[PDB]
């Protein structure tokens, strides 16, 4: 199983100076030797042989050299160690102990999958042990996607596999807004390429005056001739010799793409900073790249350890609920017990909900066939059976509360399209946080892996045979037998929102111009919620208009992947739209929700999770969150096999990154454990004591070693070289985090930044504060394409395990609270003031107003925890950072009751003083004026990419947010973003919010 | 047929009020509300959803052929067979009402903070449990290679008992059981800390049995706590001063 704790034994978080280890000889003696924390195997190996000779039949003993060391690790496996050079403290054994073996079977594979086991945290055996056809299945299939991937890495070597290690940062569109090439001098970027130069490696600046829509191949012609020159100038031998990279960071220019089109050139020209370049031979580069190779696992060599159709089975459903093991409850406490079930298709019911009869708490035996009013050959292809054991009690008059107690999901036809049969045993879960329906269909599907739970005994119908769903020729067989006021009818429905009431009229009109749908194709999630899917004459008809649909925007069709269209031909639609249209960028920016919506999926095999993993295969940058989104996730239960699985795959086919990933997780692992020993056994010690330990702990040889020389899980562009140690510390507040410095090692990080600073946080759940600084991302994306600069300056967010994650530290930031501290009113304006004199005052009174805006109308549509001087920061420059968002959507309405939206961000007078550069009557200002107005812009800017906003948060449903359970969850953002209104009345809605907030203030001109 | 004073109407309410109303309720449970955009909202519960008809008027159909709401209503009162009425059935004044909905609101915090404490009790030892059964399956493999230890100094030592037997070397056969007694006894320590981690568990596994049994036990006392303080606090809103 994966390791309870980071410590270095079990319950002993660090191994003391000099520890006794237990050494079991193959002559089957035991000898005691004492070992230093960080000696290595090759040290304990020589001392162990050594003193055997002071031991009884020595004689038996061969040569050191033809020996190894297993023991027990923490994660329970017996590990063999042959990578002797490895650290006693970074062993991870269960016990002081080590047996002396004979190397056999297949050294290089055994190596490869403790490499991959390491990086999982999970042994690779334990997949080899599952019973499940489906999961050796998987493992077997999805190799194919791997083999397919590592082929296109050597395609066109070494350029595939640069293309491999650093893609191209690349905007979706070459196309430049307006207030972007307005910043540009007939549009021409004044760039500074470097270089350095042998044997001294000394730095020449070359300033060129270039075109923006400059491909990376003329910015070195132009280097060139800028250098040499046309008198003796006709060098194209250049286009091949040369390649761009960033200064400071392992972002490089290796695509034919204008390189204003580069996101670090992109963001320069809107900055107004000067973009510093270093040219370097593509050489130098392309030997720096090892040669990635793929090997087919030992299981690849291995196989897997009467027949009806469904739509030829003349009867009704039914199931036979048998018993449960048990329930834990009060028997005072509650009255009776009951199995409440249903058949879902997504998270809407085919037919009624049906209960079995109420029994005692002690006898949870029922033996009774439930019947369903649906016809079985109507059962769809993603019909599922949601069930959970419910309690019941009617003490307070006519009046009973229902409680379930623990819930189960299974699918009704298999990964091979065959309709369960016989009795089935199902595990079942413990009831979500916060949960109060008494079914679970959004919730995972197959049996609790932990069997000391309740049990529940089922039975289907056995038909004498194997029923099998009709084949994709069977079911176009059955659906070849069944004017401008509606096209403008059509046009309207297709606008609305994706959470948008269809009334059952408007379902009835749009299943009768399903023909007509095709001309707007953007209709499609509309008609597929107007199919009846509990009739198979419908379904089948709705699959041969989805077989030749036209595809839509990848942003329409990621809303066909969320809990509410599970059919497989419509997920289908869904993956071939984003293979064709979805770009590596936006692949990036929505990356959080396309692994979240993996869990939705019925089977482990599908075309999402191979799609998913083949552009993980393809782009090390995608690789890299990849990973990291899903390793956070495996201490969860319910997606631990999958997310193994899946991770088990991805690390056999990533080559080289692998290493630089082990390199990461070991980092985090020493961090965990250092945290962990400050939280528990060192919790009631000063700050001085603490830190006296922390140093003393870091400067450790094995701490040295695996703190520093990594890449940064934040960004793997960003290269985190030594240690800053007496720029390290852990925070004053009662979580304890660190704040951990490292230099950059790039050779010209003077141009980028010279120290990379991170928060480590142990013990807080960082996932929600990561959904909403991608949120913020895509929002402040949204307004800079349509031309508002609204700094938001989005600071690095990651959750890497249970409570466990990293958020990016930005450099002179202060809370207000600081500000104020060391008062007025004006007291901000001041400090503002005197860190921005003479000309530069200006930029940072519009930095700072901008920002401002952006976070008035984010903080409001998302409505985020109240704003106060502790969780608001700005920088030295103006720019204003939000930190602690906590909750979002409607937290308070479950605590409080009190229905309205607040405005988490109402501006003080502080705050109105800055932005009217020290006036009085600050509202009255033409300052107050513009502020107004960049809220509006930014306002219908996100309400107009409502459809995007409402699908990305409905692919979080089955995350584990409370706020962000269901449907009407999301309806916090329908309200805010006033989605049941027209543009204008929306605007004098949120007019009217920022009003009442502010007490009057706010604004406008009705046509101006 | 006042059909402002109606039982069903309920006017300005949300979907997701009316979603809440409409939950577990049998086929023909229904409600009239004001559209979301005058025009009226009619929800129907019908095989476990919550079916949207739209109510039409010019002067639900092509031709509106029903004269009041009350009257088509009525008219098809996939039968409209129970209505969602607006008397849940204390207090006549506002003094008394605050009064009882503070009193309400106390309570509810008092019982959402102890449900807060029990589920990260219910939590911290799920994980535990975790660890101990991980802890478990460890000690049981770590047993079995001291063991295969005993069977490999066994099959090894019996050869050369005899050859020091007959070489009379009683100082060389002593070190030899010396070893095997020094085995036995990591493997009775390692045998006891299993056997003491294995009634660790057991305690800690019906520690958890209780904590499940006791939030199974406030659920639904939180969740009535609520629906009741939330009710109070509309009353208060209605029996007071409203407008924009
Ligand atoms: C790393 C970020 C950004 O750069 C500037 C500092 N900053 C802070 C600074 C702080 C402080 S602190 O250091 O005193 C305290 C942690 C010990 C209050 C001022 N908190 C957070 C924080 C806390 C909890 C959740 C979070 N989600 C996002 C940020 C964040 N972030």
């Amino acid at each position: 199983p994966p390791r309870p704790s980071s410590g270095e034994l079990w319950g002993i978080h660090l191994m003391p100076p000099r520890i006794l280890v237990e050494c079991l000889l193959p002559n089957g003696m035991i000898v005691t030797l004492e070992c230093l924390r960080e000696a290595t195997l090759i040290t304990i190996k020589h001392e162990l042989f050594k003193e055997a000779r002071k031991y009884p039949l020595h004689q038996l003993l061969q040569d050191e050299s033809s020996y190894i060391f297993v023991s027990v690790t923490q994660e329970a496996e017996r590990e063999e160690f042959f990578d002797e050079t490895r650290r006693l403290c970074d062993l991870r054994l269960f016990q002081p102990f080590l047996k002396v073996i004979e190397p056999v079977g297949n050294r290089e594979e055994k190596i490869l999958n403790r490499e991959i086991g390491f990086a999982i945290g999970m042994p690779v055996c334990e997949f080899d042990m599952v019973k499940d056809p489906e999961v050796q299945d998987f493992r077997r299939n999805i190799l194919n996607v791997c083999k397919e991937a590592v082929d296109l890495r050597d395609l066109n070597s070494p350029h595939s596999r640069a293309m491999y290690v650093y893609p191209p940062n690349v905007e979706s569109s070459p196309e430049l807004p307006k207030h972007i090439y307005n910043k540009l001098d007939k549009g021409q970027i004044i760039v500074v390429i470097w270089v350095i130069v042998s044997p001294n490696n000394d730095k020449q600046k070359y300033t060129l005056k270039i075109n923006h829509d400059c491909v990376p191949e003329q910015v070195i012609a132009e280097a060139i001739r800028k250098k040499t020159r046309q008198l003796k100038l006709c060098v194209l031998e250049y286009q091949g010799k040369y390649i761009l990279k960033v200064c400071g960071c392992d972002e490089y220019f290796l695509e034919k793409y204008p390189l204003s089109q580069y996101k670090y050139i992109r963001s320069c020209i809107m900055l107004g900073r000067m973009p510093n370049l270093m040219l370097m031979a593509k050489e130098s580069l392309y030997s720096q790249l090892p040669m990635d190779c793929f090997t087919m696992p030992s299981y690849s060599r291995r196989i897997s350890t009467s027949t009806k159709s469904l739509w030829v089975i003349n009867s009704a459903l039914r199931i036979k609920i048998l018993c449960a093991t048990y329930v834990n409850v009060n028997i005072r406490d509650i009255d009776k017990i009951y199995v409440r079930t249903g058949i879902y298709h997504g998270g809407e019911p085919l037919c009624d909900n049906v209960n079995t009869q109420r029994v005692p708490c002690s006898n949870p035996r029922w033996n009774e066939w439930l019947n369903y009013d649906i016809y079985i050959p109507d059962l769809p292809r993603a019909a599922r059976l949601c069930l959970s054991i419910c309690s019941v009690k009617g003490r307070k008059g006519a009046k009973e509360e229902h409680c379930p107690l623990a819930w189960g999901n299974i699918n009704l036809f298999d990964y091979t399209d065959t309709l369960v049969s016989g009795k089935m045993a199902l595990n079942l879960w413990p009831v979500p946080h916060g949960l109060e329906d008494l079914l679970n269909p959004i919730g995972v599907t197959g049996s609790n892996p932990n069997k000391e739970t309740p049990c529940l005994e089922l039975e289907f119908d056995w038909f004498s045979s194997v029923v099998k769903f009709p084949d994709m020729s069977v079911i176009e067989e059955h659906a070849n037998w069944s004017r401008e006021n509606d096209k403008e009818q059509l046009k309207a429905i297709s606008t609305r929102d994706p959470l948008s009431e269809i009334t059952e009229q408007e379902k009835d009109f749009l299943w009768s111009h399903r023909h007509y749908c095709v001309t707007i194709p953007e209709i499609l999630p509309k008609l597929l919620l107007s199919v009846k899917w509990n009739s198979r004459d419908e379904v089948a008809q709705m699959y041969c208009l989805v077989k030749d649909w036209p595809p839509i925007k990848p942003e329409q069709a990621m809303e066909l992947l969320d809990c509410n269209y599970p059919d497989p031909m419509v997920r289908g639609f869904a993956v071939r739209c984003l293979e064709k249209y979805l770009t590596d960028d936006k692949l990036s920016q929505y990356l959080i929700q396309l692994v979240q919506v993996l869990k939705y999926e019925q089977y482990l095999d599908n075309l999402l999770v191979r799609f998913l993993l083949k552009k993980a295969l393809t782009n090390q940058r995608i690789g890299h969150f990849f990973f990291w989104h899903l390793k956070s996730e495996m201490h969860n239960k319910t997606v631990s096999q999958r997310f193994g699985l899946l991770l088990e795959s991805y690390c056999r086919a990533c080559g080289m990154y692998l290493k630089h990933l082990n390199r990461q997780v070991e980092a985090m692992e020493k961090l965990i454990n250092l945290t962990d020993i400050l939280k528990q056994e060192k919790k009631d010690e000063t700050q001085k004591v603490q830190m006296k330990f922390l140093v003393e702990q870091m400067r450790r040889p094995d701490f040295m070693d695996a703190l520093q020389g990594f890449l940064s899980p934040l960004n793997p562009a960003h290269q985190l070289g030594n240690l800053r140690l007496e720029e390290c510390e852990i925070m004053s507040s009662a979580k304890r985090p660190l704040k951990l410095n490292w230099e950059n090692p790039d050779i010209m990080s003077e141009l980028l930044f010279q120290n990379n600073i991170i928060m480590f946080k142990n013990g807080d759940d960082l996932r929600q504060d990561m959904l909403t600084l991608q949120i913020i991302r895509i929002m402040e994306n949204i307004w800079q394409n349509q031309g508002l600069d609204l700094r938001m300056l989005p600071y690095g967010c990651l959750s890497i395990g249970d409570c466990v994650g990293l958020i990016e530290w930005v450099r002179n930031s202060h809370t207000i609270m600081q500000i104020q501290c060391k008062f007025n009113s004006h007291t901000l304006h001041q400090w503002l003031k005197d860190k921005n004199k003479g000309e530069i005052y200006d930029a940072a009174i519009d930095l700072f107003t901008r920002s401002c805006a952006g976070y008035c109308v984010a903080t409001f549509i998302l409505g985020i925890g109240d704003r106060h001087n502790s969780n608001i920061m700005v920088k030295d420059d103006g720019q204003l950072v939000h930190i602690d968002f906590g909750h979002f959507l409607d937290h308070k309405k479950k605590k409080f009751g009190y229905k309205r939206e607040r405005v988490p961000f109402v501006l003080t007078q502080d705050f109105l003083i800055v932005i009217s550069k020290g006036a009085q009557e600050c509202t009255k200002t033409r300052e107050f004026e513009r502020f107004q107005e960049m809220c509006y812009k930014a306002y219908l800017a996100i309400r107009q990419h409502a459809n995007l906003f409402i699908n990305l948060f409905s692919m979080m449903l089955g995350s584990g947010m409370p706020e962000l359970q269901s449907f009407d969850d999301i309806a916090y953002i329908r309200k805010t973003l006033a989605l049941d209104k027209t543009e204008q009345e929306a605007l004098e809605y949120f007019m009217k919010q920022m009003n009442d907030a502010h007490h009057g203030g706010w604004t406008t001109k009705m046509d101006w | 047929m006042s059909l402002q004073d109606a039982e069903w109407y309920w006017g300005d309410i949300s979907r997701e009020e009316v979603n809440e109303k409409l939950r577990d309720t049998a086929d023909g449970t229904f409600l009239v509300r004001d559209a979301s955009t005058g025009d009226y909202t009619l929800t129907l519960r019908k095989g476990g959803n919550n079916k949207l008809i739209k109510i039409f008027h010019r002067d639900f159909s092509d031709p509106l052929t029903f004269s009041s709401v009350v009257e088509l209503i009525n008219h098809y009162r996939v039968k409209l067979l129970y209505p969602v009425s607006k008397y849940q059935q204390k207090e006549d004044n506002i003094e008394a009402v605050g009064k009882k909905l503070h009193e309400y609101n106390t309570q509810f915090q008092e019982k959402s903070r102890e449900y807060d404490r029990l589920y990260e009790e219910y939590t911290r030892t799920s994980q535990e449990i975790q660890m101990k059964r991980t802890a478990i399956e460890a000690f049981n493999e770590t047993i079995k290679i001291f063991e295969e230890q005993c069977q490999t100094q066994e099959r090894y030592s019996k050869e050369y008992i005899e050859k020091f037997k007959r070489e009379g070397n009683e100082k060389e056969i002593q070190r030899i059981m010396h070893n095997y007694d020094k085995l036995k006894s990591r493997i009775s320590e390692i045998i006891d800390s299993r056997r003491r981690l294995e009634e660790d568990l057991k305690k800690q596994a019906a520690e958890y049995r209780e904590i499940d049994k006791r939030m199974n036990s406030i659920k639904p006392d939180l969740i009535q706590l609520r629906k009741t303080r939330d009710q109070y606090l509309m009353w208060l809103t209605q029996k007071g001063v409203r407008q924009k």
